[PDB]
């Protein structure tokens, strides 16, 4: 039996293609935010915070990664609202 | 077989053969002369080696394509069947038609 | 409940009789039968059921087993050969050629 | 405009055309770390010897019977002899210090022109008292022809370069009319070049200076090269053999020096003596043959041909085994054929001990934190009546569990202190102090049993034995030949079996993959035996280390963690029985579809239960702010690591199948 | 490396290989024999390339 | 190439061996010039492929020159492996 034989290197596995796992898209937009966010000083107005701040506080759920909006409309919610900002 | 056959007579060729008032004989090359025929020698049986694993590759290609023949020739054969089935119909409305 | 039998799976495993099968496949008594031995020696062999008695494993049939007498077929090849050995007999290829 | 310098040096920005600028090329490389099992190949491999690749391209072919593969493995266990019986001449340190560096090995093959081989190692990558098993390289064939006197080769690094002397020896007859004979010699140089290959050797005229050596009858000249630091010469030296060192501190030393372009020139006797006050120590007396190193402006390394066949290096206390006498006592495995070379007790064919020494066997006491501390590291020390300093002979973690270990204790040639010869004393975390009395002390007599000094305190081992009926050990899966003993028990089997695997010649395959792994049992002479694997360090590793090699090869981790091995065997027999299966599923007759059930079913019970995995867990739908900072060490804080997708996939494809089976479907699902 | 292999023979050859009351034995041609045999491998082994 | 046929196998180790005796001519001098013969034991073993390891040379010359031969007579050899230890006993 393989859990007999080969499980235990880890407490607590996780599905193929969930959010939660470690090979998951999230977690690899997390690993690359992580060192892209300092390739700016914060001063400079090619900094990643300035330049995209609603990025920076977005949510990793399932439901970001599962709803297969329309990008399009993503553009227009982001100029739009830093048009009703300015 | 043919490397230890060539070292072992390149072994044996360094010692004299010719004594008494003359002496020596030995060919100094004959360690390079065997390695000279031991390394010319791979080269051919690598080409030989190389056209066994070529001519099997072959087969095996020849073989997937009697497998595009041999479906290619059941489906033909699938669909004659239908055919003939559609033909019966027409035909018992030929009758009918009669 | 010495046997865990827990759903329709384990129990299929311990009855040695498939109950999920669809009504549409036909099989003869006996074949059945000797599907149902074939499958609970393969349980027994890889020591999936707690203990097999080691001097009955120990014993030929069961050394032969992969090799003859898992399958019917290569039973009955073995037994024929052994029995009938002209029908096997090639004069192309044979075991010690010179 | 400006990018932060800074940042981009990091190695994530090395990487990234590599491997992080695309996402499918980072996810492929963090599951080849994690998953090696899934991305090793048995047909391929990095670090491949020669003879595999002979073996492959060999066994390669549309049609596979037994008795091909059978001569295939005959004509490579011939090789494998051929390449395990030679035997090491001299040796050369490529650095100054012995710490660092490399040592390249000279070695002969038992044919009368004789074939020689080289052989490089790391001393980096020792640590810990033990040669790492991928530090050793294998031996490579040197095309060019030598013809040495009496053994007389000497490798040398020249500008980090690979070169060979050796000396030839010729017969000639001076007339005196009387015929009469005598000899001359030719010292000859060579080097490789970058494709491998060898230069034509050079001539050099010795006959001079050997003459001004008034050599004994048939002795070979002592024989010193050496490559000097800063400025670009071959050091040459002749010495004449002498039983001490103290003897070489007054020889008249005969030497040439020799350049780049292989121009030379002779030394002048001002500075032989020079150079011979220098590294004296390093010339091989009539009692040792030492190894050389780059010349310098305690001992040296050295090689001793043991009586019993074992050749060994010898560094202060360490001693390093160098060849191996498994395919001389193989040949009566081979008697019976390739079920027995493949057997488990060819595997426990005893090595001869190197050096003079014995066997003591140590039991690690439980974890107890009052006696242990926080950090598990333990370290085992010897120390030997030089007073010295101690020296590490074993590292490990205590476990709940006792650790039996088992070691070789090293005993010199002089017994340097009556009372005891050697001291054995344990450390770690809560107690790393010594005390004087405080741990085994061992002494020997004259008819040499060793016995435990009764004054000496083992209340912090559980027991210490001393095995005085042993002088062998097991044969070893990390020494040298490690490389080629996992070449030959476990790669050479899982070829043969992936090879016969794509040739649907499936019994051969079933009994092939049997000889490394049989769920069934393993019977000898009419029993059955307890083991389950047949190779001896997958049954050893029983559980991964505490953490896994951190490499972009699949092979290398899988080795640091051979549990990685037992997988990717598992798998390969999970992808015979389902073969098996699909093969006779194609036929649809109604008695070879329970064929094809009870094949799949075989599979289905070896699998076992499929994994339940709670759907929604304590994660939390983090910010990527704060999850960028949870992960910053000063993703495995806050990611967890998901089921092998291929396993999943077994159970996924195994149970359509027997869904079709269950409902008289063919294998395309169409009624 | 059958170039080096063959030149190194050829090298080796020139040198006398009798001694005493009868001398030379060097044959002359080893230098144009091994060029005549590495010059012939070099046809075989561009047909296998 | 032996002499007078002098070649016996043995078994060592479980491998099968040859020794033969060679033979060959030499010339003393003494101005007068003479004739003497040199004698030199082979040793070879088969390979796990049935190929044959190349001969390997053993001097016998003293051994034999202690045995006064008759003239054109072969020495009588002697192989034999010893159980236990792994040495070939030859004797002549």
């Amino acid at each position: 039996g393989y859990n007999n034989q080969f499980s235990g290197r880890a407490s607590q596995y996780v599905a193929p293609g969930t959010v939660s796992s470690m090979f998951s898209p999230a977690a690899y937009l997390t690993e690359l935010y992580r060192e892209a966010r300092n390739l700016h000083a914060s001063d400079s107005v090619y900094y990643l915070d300035t330049r995209r701040p609603d990025l920076k506080s977005m949510a990793l759920s399932q439901q970001n990664m599962d709803i297969e909006l329309s990008t399009l409309s993503l553009s227009n919610e982001l100029l739009l609202e830093s048009i009703k900002t300015e | 077989a043919v490397q230890a056959s060539r070292l072992a007579g390149a072994a044996a060729d360094l010692v004299p053969n010719i004594f008494g008032f003359a002496g020596g004989g030995s060919r100094w090359g004959a360690i390079a002369e065997a390695t000279g025929y031991v390394m010319e020698f791979s080269a051919n049986v690598m080409n030989t080696e190389a056209d066994k694993i070529s001519q099997s590759e072959t087969y095996r290609r020849r073989r997937q394509e009697w497998e595009i023949q041999r479906n290619n020739a059941e489906a033909e054969l699938k669909q004659i069947d239908a055919q003939l089935k559609s033909l019966a119909v027409r035909r018992e409305a030929a009758v009918l038609q009669k | 409940a010495a046997a865990a039998i827990k759903s329709r799976d384990d129990l299929y495993q311990y009855l040695l009789i498939d109950n999920q099968v669809s009504a549409a496949i036909k099989t003869t008594r006996i074949a059945e039968a000797i599907a149902s031995i074939q499958l609970y020696v393969n349980r027994a062999l890889e020591n999936v059921e707690e203990n097999a008695n080691s001097g009955v494993i120990s014993r030929q049939f069961f050394i032969d087993w992969d090799k003859y007498n898992k399958r019917y077929s290569t039973w009955a090849g073995v037994s024929q050969l052994v029995y009938y050995p002209e029908n096997y007999i090639d004069p192309t290829m044979r075991i010690g050629q010179t | 405009e400006n990018a932060n310098s800074g940042v981009i040096s990091r190695q994530f920005f090395i990487d990234w055309d590599k491997y992080n600028k695309r996402y499918s090329t980072w996810a492929g490389v963090s599951q080849l770390v994690y998953y090696p099992e899934n991305y090793i190949d048995p047909t391929m491999r990095i670090g491949q010897t020669k003879m595999m690749d002979a073996l492959l391209q060999s066994v390669s072919q549309s049609q596979l019977n037994a008795d091909t593969v059978e001569d295939a493995f005959m004509s490579y266990l011939t090789s494998f002899e051929q390449v395990a019986n030679l035997k090491v001449i001299s040796a050369y340190h490529d650095n100054i210090n012995n710490d660092q560096g490399l040592t390249y090995f000279i070695g002969l093959s038992e044919t009368d022109a004789g074939e020689y081989y080289w052989r490089s190692v790391d001393h980096s990558k020792f640590n810990d008292g033990k040669f790492a098993a991928n530090a050793w390289s294998e031996w490579h064939k040197i095309d060019c022809p030598i013809n040495p006197y009496k053994s007389t080769i000497r490798p040398v690094i020249y500008k980090s370069r690979l070169y060979l002397l050796w000396l030839e020896q010729k017969e000639i007859t001076k007339q005196t009319y009387q015929t009469e004979t005598d000899y001359r010699y030719e010292l000859k140089l060579a080097h490789i070049r970058y494709d491998g290959t060898w230069n034509t050797p050079i001539t050099f005229d010795v006959n001079k200076k050997i003459s001004e050596l008034k050599l004994e009858k048939n002795r070979a000249p002592g024989l010193y090269c050496a490559g000097y630091q800063g400025e670009d010469t071959l050091l040459v030296m002749f010495y004449n053999q002498q039983d001490t060192l103290d003897s070489y501190k007054n020889a008249s030393m005969q030497g040439l020096y020799i350049f780049a372009d292989m121009a030379s020139k002779d030394m002048t006797p001002e500075q032989s003596n020079v150079y011979r006050d220098n590294s004296y120590q390093q010339f091989d007396t009539n009692n040792v043959r030492r190894v050389n190193n780059r010349y310098a402006e305690d001992n040296a390394l050295t090689l001793h041909h043991n009586e019993n066949g074992a050749q060994y290096m010898q560094w202060q206390s360490y001693r390093t085994r160098l060849n191996t006498l498994f395919a001389r006592q193989l040949v009566a495995r081979a008697t019976t054929g390739i079920d027995t070379i493949l057997s488990m007790e060819t595997q426990n064919i005893q090595e001869p001990q190197l050096g003079k020494g014995f066997y003591a066997t140590f039991v690690i006491p439980p974890y107890n934190l009052s006696t242990h501390g926080d950090e598990r590291w333990f370290k085992l020390y010897i120390k030997h009546v030089v007073d010295n300093n101690s020296h590490i002979i074993y590292s490990g973690q205590l476990t709940d569990t006792n650790i039996n270990i088992t070691l070789f204790i090293p005993l010199d040639d002089v017994p340097l202190n009556q009372d005891y010869h050697a001291k054995v004393y344990m450390t770690f975390k809560k107690s790393p102090s010594d005390g004087t009395w405080w741990g085994p002390h061992f002494v020997r007599d004259d008819k040499g049993i060793v016995t435990i000094n009764p004054k000496s305190i083992l209340t912090h081992f559980e027991s210490v034995n001393v095995l005085n009926n042993i002088s062998s050990e097991p044969m070893d899966f990390s020494g040298a030949n490690s490389l080629y003993f996992w070449e030959l028990f476990y790669y050479t089997p899982m070829l043969v079996a992936q090879r016969l695997l794509h040739e649907q010649n499936f019994d051969e395959a079933n009994r092939w993959l049997k000889y490394v792994w049989s769920p069934s049992g393993y019977i000898v002479h009419g029993q059955i035996q307890n083991y389950q694997w047949n190779v001896r360090p997958l049954l050893e590793d029983t559980s991964w280390n505490s953490d896994p090699l951190d490499s972009v090869d699949p092979d290398a981790v899988a080795q640091h963690d051979p549990m990685h091995y037992k997988v990717s065997t598992f798998m390969r027999t999970l992808d015979l029985l389902i073969a098996r299966g699909d093969h006779a599923y194609r036929q649809l007759e109604r008695d070879t579809l329970n064929e094809a059930k009870m094949w799949y079913m075989q599979a289905l019970h070896l699998l076992g239960d499929k994994p339940y995995l709670p759907l929604s867990t304590t994660w939390s739908d983090p910010r990527l702010d704060r999850a960028a900072d949870i992960t910053t060490q000063n993703l495995t804080d806050l990611f967890l690591p998901q089921i092998n997708e291929v396993m999943m996939n077994y159970w996924q494809t195994l149970a359509q199948r027997v869904y079709n089976l269950r409902h008289n479907l063919s294998i395309d699902g169409q009624p």
